């Protein structure tokens, strides 16, 4: 069994006491978002995770704690349907699933390699 | 001459642009603009950005 981006993020938030300093802040860029997308894809644990606002914050804080990116880059287009990343370079989208009865939308994180080349948030909006 | 630093903590890079290192590794500092410095590993010869607060400058 893999070794999960989700389980590491979750465990860091629960303990909250690193053994090393907070890395310095640096700005998000297309190349960093791309590189982090590939790293987390290969690490495992984010693909297929059921989305919640708290989970998203846990993961954002973990990325901030580990790599120094201030946690305001991981935003998506509003529903309904697929939610596309506003930061070009980030290759995860949020996809509705069949609830497996609600009725609010259950979403999963999904990697999509075409997001490296198509800024769908912009090619589908105007902000 | 060479700016030599010693790692005080392990650092795991998530990018080809950033340089992973273990505590106690020695690195040469190539650029010091902001707080992320460009460095080269004396071990592996690979190069890239490192968090400057994880290292200590030694010598001279």
């Amino acid at each position: 069994n893999a070794d999960s981006a989700w389980l590491e993020a979750q465990e860091e938030e629960e303990v909250g006491f690193p053994v090393r300093p907070q890395v310095p802040l640096r700005p998000m860029t297309y190349k960093a978002a791309l590189d982090i997308s590939h790293f987390l894809k290969e690490k495992g644990g984010l693909e297929g995770l059921i989305w919640s606002q708290r989970r998203q914050e846990i993961l954002d804080l973990w990325i901030y704690h580990t790599q120094g990116y201030f946690p305001d880059w991981q935003n998506y287009t509003p529903g309904p349907g697929i939610r596309y990343p506003l930061t070009f370079g980030w290759c995860f989208k949020l996809v509705p699933v069949e609830p497996e009865d609600a009725e609010k939308e259950v979403l999963v994180w999904r990697f999509d390699s075409k997001l490296a080349f198509h800024h769908m948030a912009r090619e589908l909006h105007p902000e | 001459e060479d700016i030599i630093v010693v790692a005080l903590y392990d650092y795991v890079s998530w990018s080809p642009d950033d340089l992973s290192f273990q505590k106690g590794d020695q690195m040469v500092v190539l650029e010091e603009s902001g707080e992320w410095w460009k460095a080269r590993s004396l071990a592996t010869r690979k190069e890239g950005y490192i968090p400057s607060n994880y290292v200590a400058r030694v010598d001279s």
